[PDB]
């Protein structure tokens, strides 16, 4: 509801990032959904 | 405003305020700077490259790009500070003057002009260009997924509504073709740096593959060195390594391509934040970011002249 629930979710694939509109990349160094920079 | 001494470097400006500063700078230093139009955007805006030279042949140039991604505002704004700073350090700083006395620098502040103005009047979080065409209803290409480096392989999305959408073919994007043709004509690029936002990382090839660059060693250490130096001013701590290794597999990225072209010192910088602020880095954070991030580009250059 307030932006990106998925952001900062523990990731392992880009896929394990259900679908945040924002945070949809896995960062292979803080294995957390973040957005593409 | 009417002078580069009076243009406010610690504010976020607009396209028009920046195409304009570029005009003040040259008029102020026509003997050091030139403004080059290497192309016209998607939606017709001129793409400008600023060349910094003390003369000579087809001297080996350094390429630095900013804003391939419009939302990433601190890069355009770091971009403006570098132009200002080239012009002042020349003949001041022996280091910096040594380098302009041997190499030309090519500065491109708004690589994606279309997308940047888009972030101003419409959506602040736009990352792609504003190309229409496609079985689309869906506009724009991730221009850092369009270069001919493992193009269209994993790390780039095939659907057009995608954030990481790669375009229908490599260089399809004119913002992306300009640079390429340009880089490719000159043929004396011994460096290529691409500035991005945010996260405090200094990245080298590759993005679309696991195989490791031959010059892996060299780049690691310069990377090592260059992250060291940025940290000297405010203590900002970065991480460095290949892209595939430290953020994410990304086929078709800018560095990938330049690297395979033979542009050995090809690095991608991810500037500040780490995420509190991310794409909306407050304005009070520009001079700082620019000053540190210059200590780091500076390192890569001494290195570039040294070898
Ligand atoms: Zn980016």
């Amino acid at each position: 509801x307030h932006a990106d629930p998925i952001c900062n979710k523990p990731c392992k694939t880009h896929d394990d990032c259900s679908g945040a509109w924002f945070c949809q990349a896995c960062w292979n160094s803080a294995r957390t959904c973040g957005p593409y920079v | 405003a009417r002078s580069t001494n009076t243009f406010n470097y610690a504010t976020y400006h607009t396209l028009d305020e920046i195409y304009d500063f570029m005009d003040l700078l040259v008029a102020q230093h026509p003997e050091l700077v030139s403004k080059l139009q290497i192309g016209r955007s998607y939606e017709g805006r001129p793409i400008y490259v600023l060349k910094f030279s003390t003369g000579g042949s087809n001297r080996p140039a350094i390429w630095i790009d900013l804003g391939i991604h419009s939302r990433e505002w601190i890069t355009q704004a770091t971009g403006v500070w570098f132009a200002k700073k080239f012009t002042e350090n020349y003949g001041q700083n022996p280091s910096f003057t040594a380098i302009l006395d041997s190499m030309d620098i090519f500065l491109e502040i708004v690589t994606n002009p279309n997308g940047f103005a888009f972030t101003h009047s419409e959506n602040r979080l736009w990352r792609k260009t504003r190309s229409v065409t496609s079985s689309s209803l869906c506009v724009g290409v991730d221009a850092n997924r369009n270069w001919d480096a493992g193009f269209g392989k994993a790390g780039a999305s095939s659907s057009p509504c995608s954030e990481t959408y790669h375009g229908k073919y490599a260089n399809s994007e004119v913002e992306v073709k300009s640079i390429v043709d340009f880089v490719k004509n000159h043929g004396n690029f011994k460096a290529f740096l691409s500035i991005h936002s945010y996260s405090q990382l200094l990245l080298y090839p590759y993005g679309y593959t696991t195989q490791s660059i031959p010059d892996k060693t060299e780049l690691n250490q310069v990377a090592k060195s260059a992250v060291a130096a940025l940290k000297s001013l405010y203590g900002t701590s970065y991480k460095y390594g290949s892209i595939i290794t430290t953020i994410y597999q990304a086929s078709g990225g800018s560095i990938d391509w330049s690297y395979n072209q033979g542009i050995k010192y090809s690095f991608t910088f991810e500037l500040r934040d780490t995420g509190r602020y991310g794409f909306l880095l407050p304005a009070s954070q520009i001079i700082p970011t620019a000053q540190e991030t210059w200590l780091g580009v500076l390192t890569i250059m001494e290195h570039t002249v040294n070898n």
